[PDB]
């Protein structure tokens, strides 16, 4: 399990999780606040 | 060589095979203009590439608008590849030296030393982007065209 | 003919001589390094300019340098 | 050994074809010739300049001759609005009868080409009215060409060769060139305008046969010698004047009207006369600044030595620079190309918006060609300016003699310079490309109101300061209460304000969000091209990957595959890569100029305002839409006068694509292929009787980059030239 | 208004644009049923379209002759006429996030330089350390400024390698 | 008795070296009067992959 | 050690032949001959392409350029542990011997060799290009 969690810490795995999280947050924000153009 | 093969197939079928059957006869999509026009390079530029690309460039605002975007994006990737094909890593390694200096100045230089791609990887990156851009350009152009009229 | 120069930072590893595919370089006695030998370039008229010697030199900066110069049948590597 | 080239024994001893190619390519690099000395270097360059001057005046003579012989100048001057100028006649035995008929036009005897260089409007403006006027000019310039050619021969002779010190007399040359070459030439040109051009614009003929008995002004030189110089500005040409005729004309020879002639839509001749008189006085005065044999004036070395900031911010300051500049021809050539290259851009910018030649504006094809012509030439000159600055560092720069001065300190912080140019290029590219792609996605999804359109407020604020009242800033010349508005209200503002607020002319065109994006793309082009060129110069003398690059010269193939690989590491290669970005930058500039003007010339400016904010609009509404007539120049049904541009359009695409071969595939592949061709020839019966004298070899590494870049550039230029002329001329012409 | 623009709420072209987009959606609607899946989706799109055009007008944007919103970038003009939310406020919104990301990465890079094998800490991320630095980055502008004043932000010129000159 | 101590850190002053203005660890110092006796090791390799190089006494200075 | 004399009648390996051999250059400018002793008959790879069988005892081959001879020499030494030597032969009949120039392969240091093209300085101590300008020909600072 220590080695498996080490594998998840490799750069490609971290980037996939990080961008999957980052993209999901942006997608969800635009789902509840569609069409943001001005801060207002 | 395969680009000409799939242009030959696309123009020949639309001109001479595909079409709508009616009382008078068969009217083809491009109206049998292959025989008289495909014997000059100008004919291919005007009658095939310029005329049939009308569908893809008018796709915005419709369900086919995705093909328009990929048509532009494919053109971009193809031209982007010429940067790797026309240059050599000697220029880029020196450029990275100045970029690394700025990071060193700010104590933010990486532990894994940046390196310009190898000579072979420059050629591999170049041809992969050249193929992807070129092939995707035809892909968008074919589907937006044939789906729209075919 | 190309120009090949050996500089006094040579450590006498002999790697340049082994790398050369035209027997342009050779090792000679010396007293300026631990190995007590230095690279030499007595036959530069046969040099083709491949720069395999520079690829093989460990010292930094290089101790063997090749300056491409006038071309000829031998330096242009022609068999016709 | 072979005789050719006579200037290099290394090349002459080469048994391969590289001798032929390299002999041509090193002919004019005098510094590299065998036995060259500094004194002989300057005398060869001086002789070469006479040759260039003779070619220029001979080329001009040929244009004058052919227009007079085969053009329709005398017919065009009568009705310049509705007559296409003729460049020269066509005698092509390959033509078929439909081609002969197609190119017959303008009432000509046979096939002819339509001129696009604007020489008709230029020559008509300066007072030419008949074919004999052009014939005499042609013979005069052919004679002037001969004289310069003789002078080139004369100053190579034993008793007429200048010494080395003669070429390095900086103070005396500047005094003469500023006062005589610039000042007197401009004073003489004022004489032509006052004596010939202006009277011809008012219907009065003035030639060599009667110009001594014709008074340029009713009061002859009395106002001049009495100080009452205002008399020359009374009774100018009225707004009803018909150019070339005496109806509506005036009497003034020096004015400051400041606007456009209402009929010709070009600058007044009396303003261009006062313009050239004004700068002539300034230039003649400015030419009395430097030291000579008369004990007064400055010595440039003293000026440079003085200007060292007392705080040590610029180190040694400008100490030692006089010898650095006075001893290096590449430093001087770099300053000359940089200055001339910028002025070439300025010519293009000001000529399209302040058209100086009568009836130039209405000739849309001429205006498009003139702007594109000079912007592409400016782009090449700028790249050369940096190339020779890079050559200076390798060849002429001496670290010891420039210790601590401004030039040496530029190398001290070269990483800082390059790093910041890199940041600016990345920033502009990311956000410029990003906004375009955002707007493209919005258009694709059918929501044009969601795109990011930024108003060019800073540029629109400048236009307000100049008097453009559309934006409502009411600033300076746009406000009728400002002192700036009041003071100039009696000299030139009435004409200037009238022209700037006319939206049918190109004087400060209205700008919007479409212009915002394109301008920032232009900045990306300038910064990135500068980055490549500046890196090529500052890294020319060495780098971490190649500490001793100076020992190899300006142009060498590489340092081999060791140390990771060193392809394109020389300063020559940095210039080679920068030419691509220069073409890309000038392309964006000329696309922007052309599309914004086509919509203006058709009256539908809204198309540019709406379609220019995303990149599909450019591809659809500019490139694709305006190619319809070009590619129909010849078709399976026939051909028309555009078939030459249709043919040249594909001709450009072919040369461009051929260049890819020299840039993508490199030498090793081709040298091995040529070796089987050598084997095949020797073993073939009846052909091995014939044999070569130069052993065939593949092009060199460096040669193929130049050959590939030459094909790339030529195809680039010929493709757009054919499209630019065909789209503009067919639409209106 | 500013630069000849007019408020989108008062723009004739802006109003006409909304009708065109709604008309296009309505045309596709009438080829389906009342409460079928395609019809519900199209109605949802029309609601968002109407909301979008109301929001932009309510935001007090400026529309050109094209009838499309244009943004004001000059800080003086933005704060003068209440357009701070177009570019000015989002400018400082982005820089906080951009500095956050950059500052967090720089802290992590310095942290592992002290380890025995820094290279292996870059391909294989030290997640416990990264999360610790991720939260502390919220105060980067304060920490960033204090480093600048104490002189530990920049390396010394003598500790940076440069090429021969 | 000549040169820096083994294992100590020195700063390189050869402008043409990849490690100019960088710190390395002294491996050994030749006492035979050779041109470049000092041997220094570095934690970052140069463009050729090498991590060791020989320097003269005056080309290396103690860390700071 | 004395300079060997070439024996033109030395037997050659068993080789069918190929199109990668000598060209008209050999008849007009020069060609190269490599000779060696073989302990046993064995198959080796020709630098011109193909495989040849070396006869037991002396062997002789002719090549178009020097690099081809020294490419075969590397193969024979590294794999078969042989000691080949090759010459330069001119059309006039003159024969020039080289590799090993003095009988000992250059990789091994030998007394009596005189250093050539050795600069008693570093690369970083060369003069600037301006100081070798107008020297009658394009000269690098390293040359002086
Ligand atoms: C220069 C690049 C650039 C810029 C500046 C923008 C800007 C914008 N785009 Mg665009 N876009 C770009 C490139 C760019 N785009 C590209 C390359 C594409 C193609 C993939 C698109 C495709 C695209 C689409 C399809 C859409 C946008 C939209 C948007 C808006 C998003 C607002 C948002 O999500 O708020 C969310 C609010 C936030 C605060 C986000 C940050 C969250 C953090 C946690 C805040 C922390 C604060 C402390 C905004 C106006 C949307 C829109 O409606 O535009 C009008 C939209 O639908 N863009
Ligand atoms: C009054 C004396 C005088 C004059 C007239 C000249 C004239 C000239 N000298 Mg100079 N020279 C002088 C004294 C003089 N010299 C002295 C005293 C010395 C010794 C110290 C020298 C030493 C010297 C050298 C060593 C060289 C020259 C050269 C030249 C030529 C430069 C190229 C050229 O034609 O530029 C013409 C430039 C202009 C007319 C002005 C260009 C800039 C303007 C602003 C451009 C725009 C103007 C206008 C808008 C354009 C309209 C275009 C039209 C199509 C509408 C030129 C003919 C060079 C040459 O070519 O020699 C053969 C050269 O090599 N001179
Ligand atoms: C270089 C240009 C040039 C030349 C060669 C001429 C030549 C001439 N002009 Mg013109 N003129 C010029 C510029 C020129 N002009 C300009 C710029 C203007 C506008 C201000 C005028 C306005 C003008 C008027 C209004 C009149 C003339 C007249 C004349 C004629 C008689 C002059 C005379 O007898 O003066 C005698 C003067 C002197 C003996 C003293 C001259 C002193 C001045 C300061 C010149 C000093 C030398 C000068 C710096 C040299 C320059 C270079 C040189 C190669 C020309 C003569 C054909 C008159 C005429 O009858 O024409 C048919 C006439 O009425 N000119
Ligand atoms: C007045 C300006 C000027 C002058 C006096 C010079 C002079 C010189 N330059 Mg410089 N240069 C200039 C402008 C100038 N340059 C410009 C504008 C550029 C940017 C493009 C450059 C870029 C440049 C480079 C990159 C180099 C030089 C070099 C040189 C030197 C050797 C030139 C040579 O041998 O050419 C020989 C000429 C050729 C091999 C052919 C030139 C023609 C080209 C290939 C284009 C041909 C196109 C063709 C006609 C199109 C046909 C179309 C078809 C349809 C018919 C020489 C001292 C070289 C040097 O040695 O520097 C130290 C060098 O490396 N120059
Ligand atoms: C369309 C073609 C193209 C493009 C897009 C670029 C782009 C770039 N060039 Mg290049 N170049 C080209 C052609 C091109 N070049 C050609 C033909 C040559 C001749 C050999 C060169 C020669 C050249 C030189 C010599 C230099 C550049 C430089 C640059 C940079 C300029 C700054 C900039 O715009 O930063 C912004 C970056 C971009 C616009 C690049 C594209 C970014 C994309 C859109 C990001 C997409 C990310 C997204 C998440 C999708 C990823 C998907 C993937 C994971 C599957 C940039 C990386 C300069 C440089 O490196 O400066 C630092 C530089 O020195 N170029
Ligand atoms: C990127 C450069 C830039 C440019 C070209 C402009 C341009 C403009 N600004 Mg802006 N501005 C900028 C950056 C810029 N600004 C920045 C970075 C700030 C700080 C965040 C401001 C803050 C600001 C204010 C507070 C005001 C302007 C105003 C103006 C306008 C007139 C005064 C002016 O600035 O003249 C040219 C610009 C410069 C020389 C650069 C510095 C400008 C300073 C910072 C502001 C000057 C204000 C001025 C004294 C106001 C006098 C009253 C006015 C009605 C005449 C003009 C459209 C005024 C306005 O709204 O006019 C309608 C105004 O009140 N600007
Ligand atoms: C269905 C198959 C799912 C994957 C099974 C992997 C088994 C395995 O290799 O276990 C390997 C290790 C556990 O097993 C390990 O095996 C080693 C073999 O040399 C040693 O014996 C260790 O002591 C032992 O712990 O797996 C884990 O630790 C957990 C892996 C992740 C499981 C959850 C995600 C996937 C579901
Ligand atoms: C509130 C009032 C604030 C007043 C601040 C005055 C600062 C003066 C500059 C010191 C700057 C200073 O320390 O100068 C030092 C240095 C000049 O070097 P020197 O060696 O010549 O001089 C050293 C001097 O300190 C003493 O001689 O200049 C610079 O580094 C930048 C110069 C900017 C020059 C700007 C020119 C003017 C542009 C227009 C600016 C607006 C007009 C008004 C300001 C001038
Ligand atoms: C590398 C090198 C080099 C080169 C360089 C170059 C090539 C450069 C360029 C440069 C450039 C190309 C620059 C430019 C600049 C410009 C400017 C600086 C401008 C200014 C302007 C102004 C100031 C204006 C003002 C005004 C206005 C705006 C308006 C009104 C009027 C007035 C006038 C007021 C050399 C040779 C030296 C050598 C060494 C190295
Ligand atoms: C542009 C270019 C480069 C420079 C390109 C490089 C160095 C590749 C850049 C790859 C990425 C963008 C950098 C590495 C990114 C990291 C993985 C971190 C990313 C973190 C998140 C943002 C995902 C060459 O090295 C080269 C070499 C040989 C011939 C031509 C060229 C060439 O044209
Ligand atoms: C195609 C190609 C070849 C093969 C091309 C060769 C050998 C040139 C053949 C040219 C023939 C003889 C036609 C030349 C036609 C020109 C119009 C001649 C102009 C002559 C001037 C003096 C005017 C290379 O040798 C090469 C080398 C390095 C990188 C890329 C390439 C490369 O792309
Ligand atoms: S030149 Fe380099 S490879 Fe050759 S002996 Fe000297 S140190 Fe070794
Ligand atoms: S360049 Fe090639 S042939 Fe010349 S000495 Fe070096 S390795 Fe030998």
């Amino acid at each position: 399990m220590k080695d498996f969690t080490t594998y998840l810490s490799t750069a490609p795995v971290i980037a996939t999780i990080w961008f999957t999280f980052t993209a999901g947050l942006l997608i969800e924000i635009n789902r509840y606040f569609p069409d943001p153009l001005v801060f207002s | 060589s395969l680009s000409i093969v799939i242009f030959h197939f696309s123009w020949k079928m639309q001109s001479d095979v595909w079409g709508t059957v009616t009382a008078s006869g068969v009217s083809h999509i491009t109206g049998g203009n292959f025989a008289q026009s495909a014997n000059t390079i100008n004919g291919w530029l005007r009658d095939f590439l310029w005329a049939q690309s009308s569908q893809v460039i008018q796709s915005y605002g419709s369900a086919l608008s995705a093909y328009g975007l990929i048509f532009l994006g494919a053109h971009f990737v193809w031209a982007f590849s010429l940067m790797f094909l026309f240059s050599g890593r000697g220029y880029w390694q020196e450029l990275i030296e100045s970029i690394v200096w700025a990071h060193n100045k700010l104590k933010v230089a990486p532990a894994i030393q940046p390196r310009a791609l190898s000579i072979t990887q420059g050629r591999a990156v170049g041809v992969a982007h050249y193929l992807l851009g070129g092939i995707a350009t035809t892909w968008s152009f074919f589907l937006a065209r044939i789906i729209s009229v075919g | 003919a190309h120009i090949v120069k050996i500089y006094d930072t040579c450590i006498g590893c002999t790697q340049c001589v082994r790398a050369c595919p035209l027997d342009v370089l050779e090792m000679v006695p010396w007293d300026g390094c631990k190995a007590s030998q230095m690279a030499s370039a007595p036959r530069t008229e046969d040099c083709v300019g491949c720069k395999r010697c520079e690829t093989a030199c460990p010292t930094d900066f290089l101790s063997v340098r090749v300056y491409l110069g006038s071309e000829s049948t031998r330096s242009m590597g022609l068999s016709y | 050994t072979k005789l050719f080239p006579k200037f290099s024994q290394g090349l002459a001893q080469d048994p391969t074809t590289r001798r032929i190619w390299y002999g041509l390519a090193m002919a004019h690099d005098f510094e590299s010739h065998d036995g060259m000395t500094e004194e002989n270097l300057y005398q060869k360059i001086f002789a070469s300049h006479f040759g260039q001057l003779s070619i220029i005046f001979l080329w001009t003579s040929g244009n004058l001759f052919h227009v007079a012989w085969q053009g329709n100048f005398e017919q065009w001057v009568t009705d310049p609005v509705h007559i296409r100028p003729i460049a020269h006649a066509i005698w092509d035995p390959h033509f078929g009868q439909p081609a002969v008929e197609a190119f017959t036009r303008g009432g000509a005897s046979g096939p002819v080409n339509i001129s696009t260089s604007g020489v008709y409007q230029w020559w008509y403006t300066i007072g030419m009215r008949t074919n004999q006027d052009l014939y005499v000019g042609s013979v005069f310039l052919a004679l002037v060409s001969a004289i310069f050619l003789f002078a080139g021969w004369l100053h190579l002779q034993p008793n007429f060769q200048p010494s080395l010190s003669w070429f390095k007399d900086a103070e005396s040359r500047l005094n003469h060139h500023l006062s005589g070459l610039f000042g007197v030439s401009s004073l003489a040109w004022t004489g032509h305008l006052v004596h010939v051009a202006i009277p011809e614009s008012r219907g009065q003929h003035v030639g060599w046969d009667n110009f001594l008995s014709v008074l340029p002004h009713p009061q002859g030189l009395t106002p001049f010698f009495t100080g009452n110089w205002a008399a020359y500005a009374q009774s100018p040409d009225t707004a009803s004047h018909v150019f070339g005729t005496a109806q509506g004309s005036g009497q003034a020879i020096l004015t400051f009207l400041g606007g456009f002639h209402p009929q010709t839509q070009s600058l007044w001749l009396t303003d261009m006369a006062h313009h050239h008189l004004a700068i002539a006085v300034i230039f003649i005065v400015a030419g009395h600044m430097y030291r000579t044999n008369f004990g007064i004036g400055h010595r440039m070395q003293a000026i440079l030595e003085a200007h060292t900031p007392p705080s040590g911010s610029l180190g040694a300051g400008h100490k030692g620079l006089f010898d650095t500049v006075n001893n290096s021809l590449h430093f001087q050539l770099g300053l000359a190309l940089a200055s001339v290259g910028t002025i070439t851009s300025l010519v293009a910018q000001h000529m399209y918006s302040l058209p100086p030649y009568a009836f130039q504006a209405i000739d849309f094809t001429t205006q498009a060609a003139l702007y594109t012509h000079h912007q592409y030439i400016a782009g090449f000159i700028m790249c050369g300016a940096f190339a020779h600055g890079a050559i200076f560092f390798i060849r002429d720069y001496d670290p010891e003699q420039n210790k601590g001065n401004v030039l040496a300190r530029m190398l001290d912080h070269k990483e800082a310079l390059i790093s910041h140019l890199s940041w600016v290029s990345l920033f502009l590219g990311f956000h410029t490309l990003g906004l375009y792609v955002h707007n493209d996605v919005m258009q694709a999804f059918g929501t044009p109101e969601k795109q990011i359109l930024i108003e060019p407020v800073f540029a629109q604020w400048i236009q307000a300061a100049h008097g453009k009242a559309l934006y409502g800033f009411d600033f300076l010349l746009s406000s009728k209460t400002s002192a700036a508005f009041a003071n100039g209200q009696s000299l030139w503002l009435p004409g200037w304000l009238d022209a700037i607020n006319n939206n049918q002319n190109s004087l400060f065109l209205t700008i919007g969000p479409g212009d915002f994006l394109v301008h920032h793309a232009i900045a990306l082009g300038l910064h990135t091209t500068t980055l490549i060129l500046v890196k090529g110069a500052l890294d020319a003398r060495g780098s971490k990957l190649m500490p001793d690059k100076k020992d190899f010269g300006y142009s060498f193939p590489c340092d081999g595959p060791g140390r990771g690989g060193t392809c394109d590491i020389s300063a020559y290669d940095a210039f080679y890569l920068a030419v691509f970005w220069m073409l890309n930058t000038i392309g964006w500039v000329t696309f922007y100029w052309h599309w914004k003007h086509l919509t203006l010339w058709q009256g539908n400016v809204a198309q540019f305002d709406e379609s220019s904010t995303y990149l599909m609009g450019w591809l659809r509404d500019y490139l694709w839409l305006n190619s319809s007539q070009l590619i129909n120049g010849y078709n399976p049904f026939g051909m028309n006068s555009l078939s030459v541009w249709a043919w040249t359009f594909l001709f450009g695409h072919l040369i461009y694509a051929t260049g890819f071969m020299f840039l993508i595939s490199w030498r090793g592949y081709w040298q091995e292929l040529i070796e089987t061709l050598v084997w095949a020839h020797e073993k073939t019966p009846l052909a091995n009787l014939v044999y070569w004298k130069d052993k065939p070899v593949a092009l060199s590494i460096v040669q193929a980059r130049l050959v590939g870049l030459a094909h790339f550039s030529v195809g680039y230029i010929f493709t757009y030239a054919a499209f630019l002329i065909a789209s503009t001329s067919g639409r209106f012409g | 208004d500013i630069a000849g623009l007019t408020p989108c709420s008062e723009s004739k072209a802006y109003a006409k644009l909304e009708k065109k987009e709604l008309k296009t959606l309505e045309k596709r609607l009438k080829q389906y049923e009342a409460d079928s899946a395609p019809a519900v989706a199209l109605k949802a799109t029309m609601e968002r379209t109407k909301a979008r055009f109301a929001n932009y007008a309510k935001a007090g944007l400026l529309c050109g002759n094209d009838g499309l919103p244009h943004l004001i970038a000059d800080p003086g003009l933005a704060l003068k006429y209440g357009h701070a939310g177009e570019v000015f406020i989002p400018t400082f919104g982005f820089l906080y996030v951009a500095g956050y990301i950059g500052y967090v990465g720089r802290q992590y890079l310095i942290a592992v330089k002290g380890e025995a094998k820094p290279t292996d800490k870059e391909i294989i991320i030290d997640v416990p350390l990264a999360t610790k630095l991720a939260w502390q980055g919220a105060g980067w502008p304060l920490a960033a400024v204090q480093e600048l004043q104490r002189g530990t932000l920049l390396e010394k010129e003598e500790n940076i390698t440069v090429s021969p000159r | 008795e000549v040169g820096p101590k083994r294992g100590s850190l020195v700063k390189i002053l050869r402008p043409e070296s990849y490690w100019f203005n960088q710190v390395g660890k002294v491996v050994s110092v030749d006492q035979s009067g050779v041109r470049y006796p000092v041997v220094v090791r570095f934690e970052n390799q140069n463009y050729a992959g090498v991590t060791t190089n020989n320097y003269a006494l005056d080309e290396v200075v103690a860390a700071k | 050690w004395t300079v060997p004399t070439l024996n033109p009648d030395t037997p050659s390996p068993i080789f069918g032949g190929s199109t990668g051999g000598l060209l008209r250059k050999a008849q007009t400018e020069e060609f190269y001959v490599i000779t060696w002793e073989a302990k046993k008959e064995q198959i080796f790879e020709m630098p011109t392409g193909g495989a040849a069988i070396m006869r037991q005892g002396p062997n002789l081959l002719k090549f178009g350029k020097k690099e081809q001879c020294l490419a075969l020499t590397t193969q024979l030494r590294n794999k078969f542990k042989l000691t080949p030597c090759f010459y330069r032969v001119f059309p006039d009949g003159k024969v020039q011997y080289l590799h090993p120039a003095d009988g000992v392969y250059p990789e091994k240091v030998n007394a009596g060799r005189v250093g050539a093209n050795q600069n008693m300085r570093r690369i970083g101590q060369n003069v600037n290009p301006i100081k070798v300008k107008f020297s009658g020909r394009m000269m690098s600072p390293a040359e002086i």
